[PDB]
């Protein structure tokens, strides 16, 4: 369950990204297998720029990538960068809040215990304890 | 001996896709020529998607090995599509495609936005532990499992004062020890081999503990009993004999001490026997030897002629929780007799016995289980006053009962 | 399935006890998109040998080109072992004593002032 | 040119624009070349129009390749610290510098120990071999190849 | 410096995927978050190229709106130089 | 295909698919198995009678298979028995000539041995203060370290990592036990400080240009307090890190991926410094020498690199196996590099002039872990076939072999002493071998007569909860420490 939803909550919100697209174009009611085709067109896309703005970056002798490398690199993928400031301004767009966290309950609880056995001085006091 | 064979793709599946291309009358000979070269990359792929198992130490081919599979052959992750440019991705994998063999070929594509996004799983995390002390691996839960001589005792004298801490902890002076020692119970994984000394402590310590109708000590044993349960390593049917007697106790008998106040932690003390003899029957289940004894013993504390009203409210409580046709075929043909025994109570105006109070608490249990044995088995029309055909006992109550429920079923 | 029964008979032959069920789904998805690129260039090599029926010839063709280019190799051992012996010539070379972090020149290493957007 | 809204179409046409912004091969060894490839074929004589074709393909494969190198080539030439709309975030060059320093009043100490023992007795832009070996493993061509591969060792 | 005022502009602007999810995919490959609007502009540039596809194909659906279909798919990427491929074994 | 002896169905499956030219035509393991010759080491007493049935006309065409294609070692000496060639053999033109086994290796330490070699031999990098205060602090600790032998057996803590959803590829813990570095499926190295002493970046060079330098606290003066964590992420891979591997100095972590890249993050700054391109392929395995120069890389490319953090082109390139290069480990006097392989073979290589100096040959699966002896006279190896075969590297000879595992035997490593080595496989088990018993004796026959003795050599075994065990790591106390992903599968 948990691996799978490792992978899946990025997929399923992937997937609803997809889906909100579909319905601001004027699709109403989509084919599954058009659906798991774009959002693998999607994570495709995300993974490409992922990996080519990193390497334009490294070229040249830096680690994190700023403006001028990824405007190199969406033009390397024949985006026409220009067109970007106009779809961010629509009236139809939706906001696919971000898939849920398990982190916030990260820690249910903590607690320590007595009478364990000492520790012989090959064992420094940065080891757990010996338990009962 | 190994019968290794080759195994290839059918050819009768290649004629198919070549035919729904726009190539037609292909020859068998031209047809066998295509499945023995995509049965080689598949096996090419598959031999070369297990290194990347090897490497990342796992036994199970994700399906990211055969990602990498792919573009260590040169030949793109994606499978979906195909771009013959390959620009705009390049050999960057989309995880494949979400797509099954019974599927449904056909969404609404406002279904996959209204359902709930699976919860991001906790992050990775250090925490160390001990394999071994000194040669011996300790069982913590983060590890898997002529005069005749003296003899000793089967318990190590640190397992007879863990019995002694456990036990004296568990009569519930103090909250947090009873609840650590709870949990000590509830996970310890050598608790076999003493457990004939728990339950003989719990067995003999309610029988002289209702001698006088003592309800901590029965609150705290019935909580002993509840953590000794879902403990997963010891084996119990052994010793379920002696645990079974013990709870009916609770829930079938009389309150030695101050009958009102308490009879509502009472009620808790049957409310608690009432989930753990429910809870028996679930587990441990032969033929025709457990949950039909406790049901038969339950039937004919009902059906008895003039009971303790404690007793009664208990039995009542005990029948109430076997579940959804428990309650389906056996509270049915006998609301007449409940009715009466309400009047008995409301028309004799002795109001300083139990009486009255175990008459309403049983009304009031009886009235929400029929709620929903209603809500269940029946459309909700005419719930004004059609269960006056029944006594009229729960009514239009009864109704706003199973109107929440019904409310709680279209929240779920 | 028909199919999708023989690609778990192909992972067994190969001693793949444990695997997703993802696996067999995909190796379909591959298996499917490599045959109709055989024989989408088969019909297009057929149409250039001017064929109305694309016959044996044609996937071999089709086959054997598209080999040439999408399932390649790690090099040969006779180009690992010459461009061994032609590096495994040069002597190793002596360490300054106290040159610091011993790191390659700058153009080659990812060590830069990494500047980012002023926010405004 | 099948494709008329093609992917890559849009790439060159961007690219000449980001350089914007900062072969034709012998007829004569051409000819006699692929003659003799041909002999392991039985292709004995060619047409006409093909050696001036595949010179007008190796043209076009290699102004592909010099334009893909040159708009990395300028990558590089791109100095954000004239311009003030950018903000340094992390230098790790000066810290090693600082290292470097600490490093040499280390080794000044130990000769102050070796003494005191004595005692006692218009931007021009070059194209490196990087940018030509970075738009080599982007392209499907050429990633996994002999030519790459040994590309490394140069 | 058009795109330098969008990104400039783009703190304060939600994007339609989230940066848990887009920052996900990006350190995947080894891009790390050091700008969230960095983070965001590439989002816009996935959604855009999505929505494009979506567009070519919903004028072949009018033509031959509603269902999206494998064969409304099929004409749209084709001229992206895009083969989409059929499931065709389930 | 079924008269053919068991440990050879993986080769027999890859051969049942090639059934075309072509096919095999861009195998490049086929195609160096039919240009190589297969070894064959037999008797002259077995040979007698072979070259009695091959001289004649009679077989004149198998006669002319054999000379062709394969070599054949002559041994003046017994016949083996069954179980002893079932021992040595079970690779892939294997079971190597004698005449590679007889080269001068200096397998001794450095600084007498006369197996050592002298210090200018190999150039290694100078011994600082701060060097020098390292082993001040390191014998402190082999004063509290204990004698293991069979009777104290060592107390196991195990590092699991718990969530782990991404899934775990590399791990690897400093000499002295402070920090454990994770290199994971999603592209990501973890560095995690174990002892209670957070990981701290040093102060950037604004902060670092207005202290002084020359004061005695300076390191403590550079941390920077205000990075503070129990754990740092490094980011940079695009591809899953299978190597993992820190400096001697406690800098400098190193990490390969499948990728193509071997990186090498700092850990006083917590970035990536360098970038090694040399495999377009991914690298299964990196490490540092142990005197923390050179670093030797191997990938699936069939060769192992060597690096000196220096050049960003190798100084040798080891290029003499036919499969993946799965581990590549330094000799304790790293004058000598092992790289076991996917061809099953363990091969050592002298740093000077990159010639194979040893071929160890008798493993039946891909060879996933190498570790020496601390002497330097011994090397053990795992692999799939949950063997640990004990060599020797002077008389290039095997010693013992360790058959207790199951699953593959995924990470070795002997005591500090050298008194017990300690194995960890997929069975979820570390089992602690007598690493004393198993070299009490030290030819012309080039081999010697195993003992079967791996019963005897059991100290003990200890299941892990449904854990792997990836890693394996002695304490300068001689206390085993283990990291594994909990899988609960």
């Amino acid at each position: 369950n948990p691996a799978d939803n490792y992978h899946l909550a990025r997929r399923r919100t992937l997937q609803v990204v997809v889906s909100s697209l579909l319905t601001e174009a004027g699709f109403e009611s989509a084919e599954k297998a058009s659906v798991e085709t774009l959002t693998e067109m999607l994570q495709s896309y995300i993974s490409e720029i992922g990996r080519s703005a990193k390497s334009y970056c490294e070229h040249t002798a830096r680690t994190q990538p700023t403006l001028s490398d990824i405007v190199v690199t969406l033009v390397e993928m024949g985006f026409n960068v220009d067109t970007l400031p106009a779809y961010a301004k629509r009236s139809q767009r939706m906001v696919i809040t971000a898939p849920p966290v398990t982190n916030q309950p990260v820690t249910p609880k903590a607690l320590t215990a007595g009478q364990n056995r000492p520790h012989p001085p090959h064992i420094p006091s940065h080891f757990p304890e010996f338990p009962d | 001996k190994l019968k290794l064979s080759n195994t290839v793709l059918p050819s009768e599946s290649m004629k198919v896709v070549a035919e729904s291309m726009g190539i037609a009358q292909i020859q068998e000979e031209t047809c066998q020529l295509l499945t023995d070269e995509v049965s080689y990359r598949i096996k090419e792929i598959a031999q070369d998607a297990l290194k990347f198992m090897h490497m990342g130490k796992r036994q199970k081919l994700t399906t990211s090995d055969i990602d990498y599979a792919l573009k260590l052959k040169n030949v793109e992750p994606l499978y979906g599509f195909h771009a013959q440019e390959f620009i705009p991705f390049r050999f960057a994998s989309g995880g494949g495609r979400e797509l099954y063999f019974y599927e449904e070929k056909e969404v609404d594509l406002s279904d996959i936005i209204n359902t709930p996004l699976p919860r991001v799983p906790l992050d990775v995390c250090l925490k160390a532990h001990w394999l071994s002390i000194e040669g011996c691996q300790p069982a913590i839960p983060e590890n898997p499992p002529r005069l005749k001589p003296r003899s000793i005792h089967e318990l190590s004298v640190e397992q007879q004062l863990y019995y002694k801490e456990i036990t004296e902890a568990c009569v519930g002076s103090c909250e947090a020890k009873r609840a650590e020692a709870l949990q000590s119970i509830a996970t310890d994984p050598g608790l076999y081999q003493m457990l004939p000394r728990f339950s003989t402590f719990i067995s003999e310590g309610v029988r002289v503990n209702v001698v006088q109708n003592n309800l901590a000590l029965l609150i705290y044993l019935m909580r002993m009993v509840k953590a000794l349960m879902d403990n997963p390593t010891l084996y119990l049917e052994k010793y379920v004999h002696e645990l079974i007697p013990a709870v009916m106790t609770c829930i079938v008998s009389r309150q030695l001490c101050l009958r009102p106040d308490v009879d509502n932690h009472w009620a808790l003390r049957d409310f608690a026997a009432r989930l753990v003899a429910q809870i028996c029957k679930h587990f441990s289940t032969t033929t025709n030897n457990i949950q039909s004894r406790i049901t038969k013993t339950f039937t004919k504390s009902w059906v008895d002629e003039k009971t303790p009203w404690t007793t009664r409210y208990g039995s009542i409580a005990g029948l109430a929780e076997l579940g959804h046709d428990v309650i389906k075929t056996l509270i049915l043909p006998r609301l007449q007799q409940e009715g009466e025994r309400i009047r008995s109570v409301l028309d004799g105006p002795v109001l300083s016995n139990i009486d009255r109070i175990g008459a309403d608490h049983v009304q009031s249990l009886l009235l929400k289980h029929c709620a929903p044995v209603l809500a269940k088995l029946r459309p909700p029309p005419d719930n004004q006053d059609a269960y006056r055909a029944e006594f009229g006992s729960l009514g239009p109550l009864l109704c706003s009962q199973v109107v929440k429920a019904r409310a709680q079923a279209a929240l779920q | 399935p028909k199919d999708a029964q023989m690609m778990a008979q192909i992972l067994k032959d190969m001693g793949i006890t444990e695997y997703e069920p993802r696996v067999i789904n995909q190796m379909l998805e591959f298996a499917f998109r490599y045959v109709t690129t055989i024989l989408d260039d088969a019909k297009i090599y057929s149409s250039h040998a001017k064929k109305a029926t694309v016959d044996a010839d044609d996937v071999r063709l089709a086959i054997q080109c598209r080999a040439d280019q999408s399932f390649t190799s790690p090099p040969p051992r006779d180009f690992l072992l010459d461009i061994a012996r032609q590096r495994n010539q040069t002597p190793l070379p002596l360490i300054k004593p106290y040159s610091g972090p011993r790191l390659p020149p700058d153009r080659y290493c990812l060590t830069a002032p990494n500047y980012r957007l002023k926010s405004l | 040119v099948a494709s008329m809204a093609g992917v890559n179409l849009s790439e060159e046409s961007a690219r000449i624009l980001a350089t914007n912004s900062e072969t034709f091969l012998l007829q004569a060894p051409l000819q006699r070349r692929i003659l003799e490839i041909g002999k392991k074929h039985g292709i004995t004589e060619l047409h006409p129009d093909v050696v001036s074709y595949v010179s007008h393909a190796t043209q076009q494969r290699l102004q592909n390749l010099v334009e893909k190198i040159s708009e990395t080539a300028q990558q590089k030439n791109f100095s954000y610290k004239d311009d003030d709309r950018y903000e340094q975030a992390s230098d790790v060059r000066a810290q090693l510098k600082f290292f470097e320093q600490l490093d040499q009043i280390e080794k000044q100490r130990k000769d102050e120990q070796e003494r005191e023992i004595l005692m006692r007795a218009q931007r021009i832009t070059r194209v490196n071999l990087r940018d030509l070996i970075f738009c080599l493993e982007n392209e499907r061509e050429t990633s996994h190849s002999l030519l790459l591969y040994k590309a490394f060792l140069k | 410096t058009p795109l330098v005022d969008f990104l400039m502009q783009l703190e304060d602007y939600t994007p339609t995927i989230p940066d848990a999810v887009t920052g996900y995919y990006l350190n995947r490959a080894g891009f790390e978050a050091s700008d969230p609007r960095i983070i965001r502009l590439i989002s816009l540039a996935a959604q855009k190229f999505i929505s494009d596809i979506a567009n070519d194909a919903l004028q072949h659906c009018k033509m031959k709106k509603y269902t999206l279909t494998m064969e409304d798919l099929t004409p749209a990427l084709s001229e992206y130089g895009i083969n989409v491929k059929k499931p065709h074994y389930f | 295909h079924g008269d053919q002896e068991c440990y050879y169905q993986d080769d027999l499956r890859v051969l049942s698919s090639l059934t075309k030219k072509e096919h095999m035509k861009g195998n490049e393991t086929m195609l160096d198995f039919r240009t190589s010759k297969f070894v064959l080491r037999i008797s002259r007493d077995s040979y007698q009678l072979l070259k009695r049935h091959l001289q004649e006309k009679q077989n004149n065409q198998i006669w002319n298979i054999v000379q062709e294609h394969l070599y054949i070692d002559i041994f003046d000496g017994m016949p083996r028995s069954k179980q002893q060639i079932d021992a040595m053999v079970g690779s892939l033109a294997g079971e190597a000539k004698r005449e590679a086994n007889k080269s001068k290796v200096f397998f001794g330490l450095l600084k007498q041995d006369p197996n050592a070699p002298p210090q200018n031999r190999i150039p290694l990098p100078e011994l600082k203060d701060s060097d020098k205060l390292d082993k001040i602090m390191n014998m402190k600790e082999t004063t509290k370290r204990v004698r293991l032998g069979p009777d104290c057996l060592p107390s196991i803590c195990f590092y699991t990592f718990l969530n782990a959803y991404q899934g775990l590829t590399a791990v690897d813990v400093t000499d002295d036990s402070s920090l454990i570095a994770g290199g994971f499926a999603d592209s990501t190295v973890r560095v995690w400080s174990v002892t209670p002493k957070k990981l701290r970046s040093v102060k950037q060079a604004s902060d670092l240009s207005l202290i002084d330098k020359e004061s005695d606290d300076v390191l403590e003066r550079i941390m920077d307090e205000k990075t503070a964590s129990e754990l740092k992420i490094l980011y940079g891979h695009s591809g899953p890190v299978y190597g993992a591997s820190f400096s001697p100095d406690r800098n400098y972590l190193l990490s390969s991926s499948e990728d193509g890249t071997v990186r090498l993050w700092s850990l006083q700054t917590f970035t990536c410094l360098v970038g090694y391109k040399g495999h377009n392929y991914p690298v299964w395995d990196t490490q540092f020498s142990p005197y923390g120069y050179y670093f030797v890389s191997g990938g699936h490319d069939r060769v192992a690199r060597l690096w000196a953090t220096d050049h960003y082109q190798p100084l040798r390139i080891f290029a003499g196996h036919l499969a993946d290069v799965n581990c590549t480990r330094f000799h304790p006097n790293s004058n000598y590099v092992a790289t076991g392989s996917a061809d099953r073979t363990v091969r050592l290589w002298d740093v000077l002039n990159g010639n194979c100096v040893r071929i160890f040959t008798g493993h039946k699966g891909p060879i996933h872990s190498l570790t020496f002896s601390p002497n330097g006279r011994f090397l053990a190896t795992g692999a799939t076939d949950g063997r640990v075969l004990l060599w020797d590297i002077g008389h290039g000879l095997m010693v013992g072999e360790l058959k207790g595992h199951t699953d593959t035997v995924c990470s070795l490593r002997f005591s500090r002493d050298g008194e017990i080595l300690a194995s960890g496989s997929m069975d979820n088990t570390v089992r602690l071998w007598d690493a004393i018993k198993a070299f009490e004796d030290l030819t012309a026959t080039g081999h010697i007569n195993l003992p079967e003795n791996s019963q005897e050599l059991l100290l003990g075994t200890y299941m892990t909860k449904s854990t792997p065990v990836v890693h394996l790591h002695f304490t300068r106390r001689n206390l085993v420490l283990a990291a594994g992903a909990y899988s609960p599968q």
